[PDB]
């Protein structure tokens, strides 16, 4: 067993081209690793890829990080006479989030690989790439990409040769966060409204056009073939344990160098920070909150974020959580409660409104911390947002209102003596 | 020789505004003959 | 900004919009790609092709877009009110769209806002009076760690300075078309001032392949 | 032999598979309170009214829509149950307009009657209230739309019971509407059910309004004669004058629907 992790090497990293230095089309790919024995995979049989991906550890890489390999299994099924399709989250809709959208564009083969791969896995006919509509150029790399495979034989009728045939077709949003929803993305394919569908159903039983279907974000479908070549267990030997393998990280906000890095998973924030990022601005001390994974997840103050490691259960346990690894800095010039109110109105202009508690208690929260911004309240307040917040958590359809609920959290919890402080003195400016 | 110094991802900077969907025609005769729910529509 | 329709001279059932033969050509192989059954998942590619052909779109381009698909027309009603990349009202030539949620505000983009709102001479939400430009604030574009960042139409401007902008928006009004991407010094999402990783050749093929293989 | 056992409150009942958490809550007496659900439309899931507690499980489900699980002893009267409920309250009258005086829904409204049995008894909503447009969809059915908590039923009915797609939600979030996005009018021959339908005073019968309020008013059941279906109906009175029909239940005939001739 380890004690620390991080240095990850760069034999060690799975996507090579995170930079697009070199050559992101089929020749540049193939030269790389990319579609290496992917007929063998293939042969092989669901069941042993589904084994690989549960050996590895991997766990979804959207924000909820259910175990993938289990989540998989769902579909290792008979058929019942409907068809099975894989959907691919290419969303990316998460503000500071942007690690989706550095692999469709500099690694595509990776992805496409992964949906005939993983597609093999669940006996599925097809895979729908859904990538929101913003993502223009990166959307006609994506089908460059795909329409060199289709000319190589390597996807669509007997793909790599192996008897499979698999089709992969992209589909573009039209600008929409919600849709980065999974039951959501599957409305929006079937042309209505991005609108969280309840569950149950799953979408194992009935997804995409009412078949089975499973839906699974971009970084979890593009490690999947490299850890059928390598082995579950080369990838379980990174992180700690129910933390296994790599992991892309963005790193944004008040840092030198802002930037997208693959990484060990379970590396100490700090770590990560002042390695690949170049330190906060202003020296560590000038540090004053991090958002860990993106803007769904509770803040951290300075003194959390010394010696949390970044990976889903050490954030828990900090009372957050991984998210999409999109760590937001922050240093001691921002305005916190600002910085925070502007996330609530992210929410509310994303909420898709369909479900009481989101619809109202969203803008209802971001009307509060507008006041609460400027210190046009009274503390009995800040109790009562609580509450509101928890009114929101766990009593809507779709994880936008937890969502929506956990970053008001975050700044109660951490920042209260702030919020005090702007009351105080807006009574007595205005007395 | 091997480089790693210049940006090898300048063909968008050439894409234009029909490039997705003219795409999306070439691909049109690789793909599988696609299922089909048994009527028209949902309303037939 | 608002989600009824009122008809005017210029937006009514009776303005004229069809698509074109090639446009016609596109629709086949975007209704080729779902199940046959459900042709109706084919509104979204459908309603941005016709605001590409046409760019924006008009209550008649929505109700074609109905009559082809045979789908009722509220429903595409729906979805052209839900999405809010289209454009129900005319838009300039310049979409310029600024992201100001919470990573693009950390790193300034309130100063790429006020800088294109000096340059331009409007305010947000408004096209110039030579219909050439139009500006709005926009959630997360997908690029934080290279923020700040705008989209015009379809491409991205990335680590934006005032004077970045300002020379943006001259290229545009030349007629020339500036290359997307960052404006600093990087290339695209590596942190500045030297790679921290990738730095090594990459493996070819079959590296690490595990055995049984 | 088909049949599970599940608990309401700790009494056993026997359901058939696929029966709903609140289906099954009706099978003892207990009505669990909604606005989206309605048992002739399709399930929604959007108001969250519903929403109840199952034992052992830390997440409230919403009983409309949930299918029961053999074994499972659903809460209907839990604490976790009861703050639902309020906060879900809450948020409906948040921005709910202060109409009922003017409301022609006021003393058969279901956001009334749920507010004093399953809300709280005050606001601590501190804000200004959201308003939106009223639209025209023809002279039989009145829309103050600023009073629509956007439970869609009409839309299900117009598109499921009606077989008329024009009515649909517009817009996103907290500015969502519900309407014809076009000036369009309903009219159907069973348009004036979507204001028996709607739980609150958003659609009201145009002809009705103002003219009386609901414990006022004396109920004749009778029958219909503009036809020879025979619907059941509901003569109301007041003073000895006709004020309205209404639909009367009947699942061998006209179910709970009229057409709009006998309206
Ligand atoms: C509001 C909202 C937005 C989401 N956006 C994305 C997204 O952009 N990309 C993504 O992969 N998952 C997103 N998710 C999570 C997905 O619903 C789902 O958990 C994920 O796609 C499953 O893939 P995975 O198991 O491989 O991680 C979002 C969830 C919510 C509630
Ligand atoms: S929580 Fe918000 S985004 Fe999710 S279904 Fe409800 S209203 Fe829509
Ligand atoms: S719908 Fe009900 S709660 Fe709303 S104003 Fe009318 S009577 Fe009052
Ligand atoms: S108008 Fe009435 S029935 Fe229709 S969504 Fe609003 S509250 Fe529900
Ligand atoms: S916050 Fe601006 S691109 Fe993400
Ligand atoms: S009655 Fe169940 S959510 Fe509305
Ligand atoms: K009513």
């Amino acid at each position: 067993k380890k004690t620390s992790f991080g240095s990850l090497k760069d034999e060690d990293r799975i996507f090579t081209n995170l930079y697009g230095r070199h050559d992101w089309r089929l020749k540049g790919a193939q030269s790389r690793g990319d579609w290496y024995k992917t007929k063998e995979i293939l042969l092989k049989g669901p069941d042993w890829i589904l084994g690989e991906v549960k050996t590895s550890g991997l766990r979804g890489r959207g924000g909820a990080g259910f175990p993938t390999g289990l989540k998989w299994s769902f579909m290792n099924k008979p058929s019942d006479g409907r068809p099975k399709y894989l959907v691919v989250n290419a969303d990316e809709g998460e503000p500071g989030t942007c690690k989706d959208r550095e692999i469709i564009r500099h690694d595509p083969h990776k992805l496409v690989e992964g949906c005939l791969v993983g597609g093999r896995a669940m006996g599925a006919r097809a895979a729908y790439i859904y990538i929101r509509g913003e993502f223009y150029n990166e959307a006609s790399n994506l089908q460059v990409a795909i329409r060199e495979a289709y000319e190589a034989g390597l996807i669509g009728k007997n793909a790599c040769g192996s008897g499979y045939d698999f089709d992969v077709f992209v589909v573009r949003g039209a600008g929409a966060y919600i849709c980065g929803e999974e039951t959501a993305l599957i409305e929006s394919i079937e042309g209505k409204q991005g609108k969280p569908r309840l569950k149950p159903p799953f979408p194992a039983d009935v997804g995409v056009f009412g078949c089975p279907t499973t839906v699974a974000n971009v970084e979890t479908v593009a490690v999947s073939p490299t850890i059928c070549r390598r082995g579950g267990a080369w990838f379980a030997s990174f992180g700690r344990e129910r933390n296994s393998g790599t992991k892309l990280f963005n790193i944004s906000g008040h840092v030198n160098n802002p930037c997208t890095v693959e990484e060990e998973m379970s590396v100490p924030l700090k770590e990560l920070i002042e390695k690949h990022a170049g330190g906060v601005t202003g020296g560590w001390d000038n540090l004053l909150a991090v958002i860990p994974g993106g803007s769904s997840t509770p803040l951290i103050p300075k003194s959390v974020c010394e010696t949390v490691l970044m990976d889903f259960d050490a954030l828990i346990q900090a009372q957050t959580g991984l998210g999409t690894a999109a760590v937001i800095v922050m240093d001691r010039s921002t305005d916190i409660v600002k910085a925070i109110a502007r996330l609530i109105e992210f929410y509310k202009h994303e909420s898709c409104g369909q479900c009481t508690p989101c619809r109202e208690g969203v803008d209802w929260m971001n009307k509060v911390m507008a006041r609460f911004v400027r210190g046009d309240a009274r503390p009995a307040e800040i109790d009562s947002l609580w509450e509101i917040s928890k009114q929101i958590e766990g009593h809507t359809i779709c994880a936008l209102g937890d969502g929506a609920a956990w970053p008001v959290q975050g700044l109660i919890r951490h920042f209260r003596p702030e919020l005090e402080e702007r009351m105080q003195q807006f009574a007595q400016q205005h007395q | 020789p091997f480089d790693n110094t210049t940006y090898k991802n300048l063909q968008h900077h050439d894409y234009s505004t029909y490039t997705f969907l003219d795409l999306n025609l070439d691909l049109s005769k690789f793909r599988m003959p696609q299922p089909s729910s048994g009527r028209e529509s949902p309303r037939h | 900004a608002l989600f009824v329709h009122r008809d005017t001279p210029e937006n009514n059932p009776e303005t004229p919009f069809d698509f074109t033969p090639e446009n016609y050509k596109r629709i086949e192989a975007i209704v080729k790609n779902y199940p046959e059954g459900h042709k109706a998942a084919a509104v979204l590619p459908v309603l941005d092709l016709a605001q590409r052909q046409n760019g924006w779109l008009p209550i008649s381009a929505m109700n074609k877009v109905a009559e082809i698909l045979q789908v009722p027309p509220m429903r595409v009603y729906e979805v052209a009110t839900f999405y809010t990349m289209y454009n129900r009202k005319p838009v300039g030539k310049y979409h310029i769209q600024v992201c100001t949620t919470t990573p693009c505000m950390l790193r300034n983009s309130d100063s790429i806002l006020e800088a294109i709102q000096k340059k331009l001479g409007i305010k947000v939400g408004e096209t110039t009076p030579d219909k050439l430009f139009t500006l709005i604030e926009v959630e997360c574009l997908g690029a934080c760690v290279n923020a700040p960042m705008v989209q015009i139409n379809d491409n991205y401007y990335e680590d934006l300075t005032p004077k970045d902008i300002e020379e943006i928006i001259d290229e545009l009004k030349a007629g020339k078309i500036p290359k997307p991407g960052p404006r600093s010094g990087r290339f695209s999402c590596e942190p500045a001032g030297g790679l921290t990783s990738l730095t090594e050749p990459p493996k070819g093929p079959g590296f690490g392949v595990q055995a049984g293989l | 032999s088909n049949l599970i056992e599940v608990f309401v409150d700790g009494q056993s009942v026997m359901v058939e598979p696929g029966t709903t958490v609140l289906q099954a809550c009706e099978k003892v007496g207990m009505q669990i309170p909604r606005f989206c659900y309605h048992e002739r439309l399709s399930v929604a899931g959007n108001c969250r009214m519903c929403l109840v507690e199952i034992e052992k499980a830390p997440k409230v489900v919403a009983a409309c829509a949930m299918p029961v699980m053999k074994g499972w002893n659903i809460l209907t009267n839990s604490e976790k149950t009861k703050k639902a409920r309020e906060g879900v309250m809450e948020f409906l009258l948040a921005n709910h307009p202060l109409d009922c005086p003017i409301c022609d829904q006021g003393g058969e409204c279901d956001l009334q009657d749920q507010s004093m049995m399953f809300g709280s008894d005050r606001s601590r909503f501190l804000e200004g209230k959201r308003a939106v447009e009223d639209k025209n969809i023809g002279p039989l059915v009145k829309t103050i739309m600023t009073r629509c908590i956007q439970c869609t039923r009409c839309i299900r009915f117009a598109s499921e019971i009606a077989g008329v797609d024009d009515l649909g939600t517009t817009g996103r979030g907290n500015d969502m509407q519900v309407g014809t996005y076009i000036e369009k009018m309903f009219m159907s021959e069973l348009s004036g059910n979507i204001i028996d339908i709607c739980p609150v005073g958003a659609l009201t019968s145009k002809p009705y309004a103002f003219t009386a309020r609901p414990w006022e008013t004396r109920k004749t059941e009778s029958i219909d004669v503009m036809d020879a279906v025979g619907s059941n109906i509901v003569v109301s009175t007041r003073t000895g004058e006709v004020m309205r029909i209404l639909p009367r239940m009947h699942e061998d005939i006209n179910e709970e629907w009229i057409s709009d001739k006998t309206r």
